[PDB]
Formats: structure tokens, C-alpha cells, sequence
């Protein structure tokens, strides 16, 4: 769960 | 680039610990009386005061329990009584006299931090108080032998000063334990509802590990600017629990709007800062970072 949510965040900044 | 993580005061050099008069305790409380609280019901009442000598001072006054001994008046005498640091609070002096044991503070200008981000907080200005807060607590973990467990982070203990800069505080639950050990055994379940860290739920133990998963509860509060628990749009949640499923969805929508609104450009600076808080959140504690690798996260961030 928390490393899917680590993954999430990484797009995220890759996503800007 | 290379930084000393610690160089605070020398202790030898600080003014000790003023052991002080109930009497003038009582007279400069005005009877403790109930306009000078500031805090009520938790292990004693916190006393807004000025001493004789014109110092401000926040004066604790612990509840003292029919049958027994002093031990949250020893906690913090044994702990934050014998050090001192910038992101830590001052405890200028006590007092110890038949059943009373009071704690006196240098007063924090602001309070704490629970009470100003809901009732004026920028980014950098939050910036700077998760970081100091995170030296605060590395400093309890690594700077001191045996080590320091407060036990009991959270936003409502972490006062901020003229500055507002962070100061650790309420240290009535913490512990000492040998560095050789990984861990101390204690008899009850202690800390705050939002920010107990899962494998305190399990075992009576506490561990350096365990500060660091409250310190990400409030670092999330800083990024998000809610409550720990209780919050309408968490539901079944809590503040971990929300930004834990939130996240698959709009992970920025977690960000507290003021800070967002306040610059779109700090979104980038805002979701990696994120990414500390939820490493600090991790269920597995071995894989949290220690506070000193926090502090690295964080000045990487800049860099
Ligand atoms: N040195 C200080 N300077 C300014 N305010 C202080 C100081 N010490 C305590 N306070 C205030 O008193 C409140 C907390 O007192 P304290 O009992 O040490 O922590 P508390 O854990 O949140 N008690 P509780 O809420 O029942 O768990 C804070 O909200 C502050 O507003």
C-alpha cells in the first residue's frame, strides 16, 4: 500500500 | 556539502535549573488562577506567567495522584531538564515541595503549533518548522546517551517561538534508553489518537523508530493543514488513513489549499516532501528513516 502511494507520488512529480 | 548536524549550546556553560519557590508560583499564577491557563487536563495545567525578574514563563503544574510517585515530573527533569537546544524547549526551572511538582518553561511566544495552522503559516515559513522540529527530535535520538524516546510527538508539542521557530516539547512521557539497546519496555499504552505508530498497537515497546512515525503525522499536517483525526473529509479515516487512499486519486488535492494558492510553482517542492512524511509513515519501522536521514531529505529537496 505505502510504496503504491510512494509510486503515486513519484508520477506526480514526473506528471508536472 | 557538508554540515555539522550538532553544535547547540554547551551545557556547562548554561544557566542551571532554577529550583524555585511554590509561593512565588503561586503569586505570579495569581492563585493559579484560571485566566492565567493556557492548557488544561492532560498530565497537570499549563500557567501563562511572569516572574520576579520579568521573564515569561509557562508554568506546568502536574496533578499529584493519591498513593504515588512523581514520574512525568521526573521524566522531564531526567530529560529535557538536563539539555538544551535550539529546537528544543527550555525548562528554566521546578518545583518540589510535599506533593506539588511543577515545571517551568521559558515562554514560547506562539504557543503551539496545533493551535495557530487551524485558529499566519506560509510555505517557507512551514518549511522551516518541520525541519527544525525534525533537528529537535534527531538531537533526543542521536545527540544524546543513552538516547532519548519522547514518545508522544505531535503538533499540539511542538511550541513555536518569536521566530517561529520549532521547539520539542511536553516531555512527561519520555524515556531514557542505553544506546546498546534497540528499543525500551514499557508497562501501558501511551501517546496521542492519530499518531501512534501501528507496532505500538502490538507490543509494549518504544523505540526511536516510533517518534519518527508521529513526526510524519505532523509533518502531514503542515502539508495538508488538518487535524490528525476527526477531520469531516476523512470518514472512517484518519489523517494518514485519508492522504493513504486519497493519494491514487489527486495527490495534490491533499496539499492545503492556502499553500498552493499561495505560489503554483511550490507543487513539485510540496509533493517531495511529501514523499518524507509518508517514508516516515512506513508500517515496517526498520525501513523509516532515522531523524538524521529526515534532515537529509529535506536539504536535498532545496538542492
Ligand atoms: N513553554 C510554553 N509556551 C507557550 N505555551 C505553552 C508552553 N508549554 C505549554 N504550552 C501550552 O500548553 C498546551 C499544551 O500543554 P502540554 O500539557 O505540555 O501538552 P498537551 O499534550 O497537548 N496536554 P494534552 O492536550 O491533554 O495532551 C499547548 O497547547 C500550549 O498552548
Amino acid at each position: 500500500t505505502m510504496e503504491e502511494l510512494q509510486a503515486a507520488i513519484q508520477a506526480a512529480i514526473a506528471h508536472c | 556539502d557538508l554540515e555539522v548536524l550538532f553544535q547547540g549550546p554547551h551545557m556547562a556553560f548554561e544557566k542551571p535549573l532554577r529550583k524555585l519557590t511554590f509561593a512565588d508560583l503561586l503569586q505570579a499564577t495569581n492563585g493559579f488562577h484560571n485566566d492565567s491557563l493556557i492548557g488544561s487536563g492532560g498530565f497537570g495545567d499549563v500557567y501563562k506567567a511572569i516572574l520576579k525578574d520579568g521573564s515569561a514563563v509557562a508554568i506546568k503544574k502536574l496533578i499529584h495522584v493519591s498513593g504515588q510517585g512523581d514520574r512525568e515530573f521526573m521524566a522531564e527533569m531526567e530529560t529535557i531538564g538536563k539539555i538544551k537546544h535550539r529546537n528544543l524547549v527550555p525548562l528554566l526551572g521546578y518545583c518540589k515541595v510535599g506533593d506539588e511538582r511543577l515545571l517551568v518553561y521559558e515562554f514560547m511566544k506562539y504557543g503551539s503549533l496545533e493551535d495557530v495552522l487551524h485558529d499566519k503559516l506560509n510555505w517557507s515559513t512551514r518549511r522551516k518548522i518541520a525541519i527544525g522540529s525534525a533537528r529537535g527530535l534527531a538531537f533526543l535520538h542521536h545527540n544524546c546517551s543513552p538516547h532519548i524516546i519522547h514518545r508522544d510527538m505531535k503538533s499540539s508539542n511542538v511550541l513555536l517561538d518569536e521566530n517561529l521557530e520549532a521547539r520539542v516539547s511536553d516531555f512527561g512521557m519520555a524515556r531514557l534508553m542505553s544506546a546498546m539497546d534497540t528499543h525500551l519496555s514499557v508497562s501501558t499504552l501511551a501517546g496521542t489518537p492519530g499518531y501512534v505508530p501501528p507496532e505500538y498497537y502490538q507490543s509494549f515497546r518504544c523505540s526511536t523508530k516510533g517518534d519518527v512515525y508521529s513526526y510524519g503525522v505532523v509533518l502531514l499536517e503542515l502539508l495538508t493543514g488538518k487535524r490528525p483525526t476527526d477531520s469531516p473529509d476523512f470518514g472512517d479515516n484518519n489523517l494518514v488513513g485519508w492522504v493513504k487512499q486519497h493519494a491514487k486519486l489527486r495527490i495534490s488535492d491533499v496539499f492545503d489549499p492556502e499553500l498552493m494558492k499561495e505560489d503554483p510553482a511550490l507543487e513539485i517542492e510540496l509533493l517531495q516532501h511529501l514523499k518524507v512524511a509518508v517514508a516516515c509513515l512506513d508500517d515496517r519501522a526498520w525501513r523509516r528513516p532515522t531523524m538524521v536521514q529526515v534532515m537529509a531529505m529535506f536539504k536535498e529537496i532545496q538542492a
